[PDB]
C-alpha cells in the first residue's frame, strides 16, 4: 500500500532530494505537483495524492545544523511538496543525546504523516552512516520507529564509510549504527563509497564533484528497484514481497548492488543477464559465494527468448551458489518506464545476498581493533562517557558483529542445519 | 482481450493482491451471499483504478461451491459478457474454460496469503534469538521459495511467451481460430495435460503441508520439523518425475531448469 519515507543528515537529505526531483522528471508532472497532460500508472506508493491535483510525495525531513536545508528550502521543487516537517554536532553519542530529548516532537511528526496516511507498509531509512549529524540521532530513532511499530517493514539505504584514509571516532560511530542496523532493522541495502568513487573514476574522470555523481547513482538504483511497484507490474509490487524471498535468516539481510551498463553519459537476454552476474559489474566492492540473487531488468527486450536464455546461463554456471537449502538466481523482467525520454535502454539491477561484505565487516572491526588498542583516538567526550560509563555497548556491538561474521561464514559451510 | 487477461489471469497487481487480502481477512453461508460477495468485487476494482471503463462493467461474480468449512478449495466465478455480433467469436464454450483457469490461477494465491500468515505470525515471538526460532524460520523461508519459484514459472508461461504469440496470432473465421489458440497454449503451458497430471498431483501434496504449517505458530519444534522433512522429500520426488517427462515436453523443459538451478 502507502509507504512512508525518511530522510536525515546531509547526505541523506541529498539523496532524498534528488530521488524526488528524478521521480518528478521520469513522471509526468510538474515541479508543483500539477499532473502532464499526457498522462496510466500506480502513483500512491510514495505521493500523497494532495488537495489541489498534486501528487505531494510523502518525506520525513530531519535536520541538525541546517545548511544543505536551505538550499532545499529556495527551489521549484519545494513546490512539489513542504508537508512541514522542517525540525531543528558531529558525533554518534551528541546526535544520540540531541534526539533524545526531541524524540516527541519530531514523533509527533511521524504521527502526522501516520494518521494522514490511510493505509501503511513500511519505512525507508535515508541515513548516512557516520555522517556526522546522521550518526547518533537516526541510530536513536531507527530504535525508535521499530519499537513503535512492529506491524511494517524497515529499509534503510547505507553507505561503507572509509574513503581509505581522517577522522578517527569514525569507526566507533559506524560501529554502533551497525549494532542498530543489524538488531534494529529488517533489511539493508549497503553502499560502498570507495567501490563507487572506483567507477566514477573509471568511466568518468571525475573525482571532485564525486557526491553529485553518486546521487544520480543512487537515485538511479532506487528508482530501479520501485519501478515493478510504481508501474503496473505483477510480482513484488508491495515492498515485503520483495523482501521475503530474499532473507532465509532473518539476520541474512545484507542487500549487494550491480547495474549493467557501467557508463550512461541489439544485445539480447543471457548478455545482459551474464554481464550482471559479474562482479565487476556490481558496485559494491576460504570461499564468498551469493546465497540468492534476484535481478530486475528495464528495457528493449524479446520476451520469448528468456527461457533459452535460462538455460544458458544455467549452463554456463558461473556462481556455485549454495550447499544447503536450495536457492536460486530469480529473474524478474520489467518495461522500461514511459513518460520521459529513454536513454540506454537495457539497463538492470540486482538484488543479492552474499557473504562478500563479512570481508568489509572485518575491515571495519580491524580498524576498531587497532584504534581499541592504540587507545588515543577515541577522543574521551562527557557525551561518550554519560551515555556509558563503561562503554560496554561497544562490547555488545563486537559480540553481535561476531556473530554475524560467524554467521556468514557457517551459511558459508555445508553444515548450517547447526546453528552458529 | 487486455481488460479480461486483468481480471481473469490478473496480470496487473494491486488487483489480486485486494480481492483476495480482502476476502482472507473474513476466515460458511454468510460469506456466499451477495452483500459481501457482490461488494468485494466493486471495492478492487477503484485500488488498481480499473474502474470506471467501459469494460469494469459485463462483470458477474459468483461462485460454483459452497463449502462449509488442510482445505486447499477455493471457489470463485467472474464472467466477462458480450453481445450479439461479438458472441460468435468468443464463445460461451471458451468463457467456461476462462473460468476454469481463473479457478486454477487462483488457488496458486492462497499460498501466498499462507506464507505471509505464518510469517506474521512469527513477527511478534522475532526479542529471542533461540534455537528454536531460527531453525524454524529457516523452513518457511525454505517452503516460500518453492512457490516464489513456480509462480515465476506460470507467471513466464501464461503470460509473457503465450501473449507474445497473441499479438501477431490475429489477422473473419481466423479471429475465432487465433482466440481458440491462445486459450490451447495457456491450458497446454498450465499442466492441466492428463500427461503432466501426477506432476500436478504432488503440487496438491505442498499446498496442504504449508496450509497445515499456518495453523501452527512457541508450540513444539518437532511437529512442524516433521513436515519439513516430508516437503523436501517430496520436491526431490517431484524433480525426478518432471525429468522422466521431458526425456520422454517443450515448456516443461524450463521446469527442469526452473527446479534445480546449482543443486541437485
Amino acid at each position: 500500500r502507502e509507504i512512508i519515507t525518511l530522510q536525515l543528515g546531509q547526505c541523506g537529505n541529498q539523496i532524498g532530494f534528488e530521488f524526488w526531483k528524478q521521480l518528478c522528471a521520469e513522471h509526468g508532472i510538474s515541479p508543483e505537483g500539477i499532473v502532464e497532460e499526457f498522462a496510466t500508472d500506480r502513483k500512491d506508493v510514495f505521493f500523497y495524492q494532495a488537495d489541489d491535483e498534486h501528487y505531494i510525495p510523502r518525506a520525513v525531513l530531519l535536520d541538525l545544523e541546517p545548511r544543505v536545508i536551505h538550499s532545499i528550502l529556495n527551489s521549484p521543487y519545494a513546490k512539489l511538496y513542504n508537508p512541514e516537517n522542517i525540525y531543528l554536532g558531529n558525533n554518534w553519542a551528541s546526535g544520540f543525546s540531541q534526539g533524545e530529548k526531541i524524540h516527541e516532537d519530531i514523533f509527533d511528526i511521524i504521527d502526522r504523516e501516520a494518521d494522514g496516511s490511510d493505509s501503511l507498509e513500511g519505512f525507508v531509512l535515508c541515513h548516512s552512516i557516520a555522517g556526522g549529524t546522521g550518526s547518533g540521532l537516526g541510530s536513536y530513532l531507527l530504535e525508535r520507529l521499530n519499537d513503535r511499530y512492529p506491524k511494517k517493514l524497515v529499509q534503510t539505504y547505507s553507505v561503507f564509510p572509509n574513503q581509505d584514509e581522517d577522522v578517527v571516532v569514525q569507526p566507533y560511530n559506524s560501529l554502533l549504527t551497525l549494532k542498530r542496523l543489524t538488531q534494529n532493522a529488517d533489511c539493508v541495502v549497503v553502499l560502498d563509497n570507495t567501490a563507487l568513487n572506483r567507477i566514477a573514476t573509471d568511466r568518468l574522470h571525475i573525482q571532485n564533484p564525486s557526491f553529485s555523481q553518486i546521487n544520480q547513482l543512487v537515485s538511479t538504483i532506487m528508482s530501479a528497484s520501485t519501478t515493478t511497484l510504481r508501474y503496473p507490474g505483477y510480482m513484488n509490487n508491495d515492498l515485503i514481497g520483495l523482501i521475503a524471498s530474499l532473507i532465509p535468516t532473518p539476520r541474512l539481510h545484507f542487500l549487494m548492488t550491480g547495474y549493467t551498463p557501467l557508463t550512461t553519459d541489439k544485445t539480447t537476454v543471457l548478455d545482459v543477464m551474464r554481464r550482471l552476474l559479474q562482479p565487476k559489474n556490481v558496485m559494491v566492492s576460504t570461499n564468498h559465494c551469493y546465497i540468492a540473487i534476484l535481478n530486475i531488468i528495464q528495457g528493449e527486450v524479446d520476451p520469448t527468448q528468456v527461457h533459452k536464455s535460462l538455460q544458458r546461463i544455467r549452463e554456463r554456471k558461473l556462481a556455485n551458489f549454495i550447499p544447503w537449502g536450495p536457492a536460486s538466481i530469480q529473474v524478474a523482467l520489467s518495461r522500461k518506464s514511459p513518460y520521459l525520454p529513454s536513454a540506454h535502454r537495457v539497463s538492470g539491477l540486482m538484488m543479492a545476498n552474499h557473504t562478500s561484505i563479512s570481508s568489509l565487516f572485518e575491515r571495519t572491526c580491524r580498524q576498531y581493533d587497532k584504534l581499541r588498542k592504540r587507545e588515543a583516538f577515541l577522543e574521551q567526550f562527557r557525551k561518550e562517557d554519560m551515555f556509558k560509563d563503561n562503554f560496554d555497548e561497544m562490547d555488545t556491538s563486537r559480540e553481535i558483529v561476531q556473530q554475524l561474521i560467524d554467521e556468514y561464514h557457517a551459511a558459508t559451510r555445508p553444515d548450517y542445519i547447526s546453528w552458529g | 482481450y487486455e481488460a479480461l487477461r486483468h481480471f481473469l489471469l490478473m496480470e496487473d497487481g494491486e488487483f489480486a493482491q485486494s480481492l483476495s487480502d480482502l476476502l482472507f481477512e473474513k476466515l460458511p453461508g454468510e460469506l456466499l451471499n451477495p452483500l459481501v460477495l457482490n461488494s468485494v468485487l466493486s471495492k478492487a476494482l477503484q485500488c488498481s483504478l480499473h474502474g470506471d471503463t467501459p469494460h469494469a462493467s459485463n462483470l458477474s461474480l459468483a461462485l460454483k461451491y459452497l463449502p462449509e468449512v488442510p482445505d486447499v478449495l477455493s471457489c470463485l466465478e467472474l464472467r466477462y459478457k458480450v453481445d450479439w455480433p461479438l458472441n460468435i467469436v468468443i464463445t460461451e464454450g471458451c468463457v467456461s474454460k476462462y473460468s476454469g483457469v481463473f479457478s486454477f490461477l487462483l488457488q496458486l494465491k492462497l499460498m501466498m496469503w499462507a506464507l505471509k500468515d505464518v510469517c506474521f505470525h512469527l513477527k511478534r515471538t522475532a526479542m529471542a534469538g533461540s534455537v528454536q526460532f531460527r531453525q524454524l524460520q529457516l523452513f518457511k523461508h525454505e517452503m516460500q521459495h518453492f512457490v516464489k519459484v513456480i509462480q515465476g514459472y506460470i507467471a513466464n508461461q501464461i503470460l509473457h511467451v503465450t501473449w507474445c504469440e497473441f499479438r501477431a496470432r490475429l489477422a473473419l473465421e481466423e479471429i475465432q481460430r487465433a482466440h481458440a489458440e491462445y486459450l490451447h497454449k495457456a491450458v497446454f503451458r498450465g499442466l492441466l495435460t492428463e500427461k503432466a497430471a501426477p506432476v500436478m498431483n504432488v503440487i496438491h501434496s505442498i499446498f496442504s503441508l504449508v496450509l497445515k504449517f499456518r495453523s501452527q505458530l512457541h508450540p513444539n519444534f518437532a511437529l512442524m520439523q516433521q513436515s519439513y522433512n516430508t516437503f523436501k522429500y517430496y520436491s526431490h520426488f517431484l524433480f525426478k518425475v518432471v525429468t522422466k517427462l521431458v526425456n520422454r515436453q517443450p515448456h516443461l523443459e524450463d521446469f527442469l531448469l526452473r527446479i534445480n538451478f546449482n543443486n541437485y
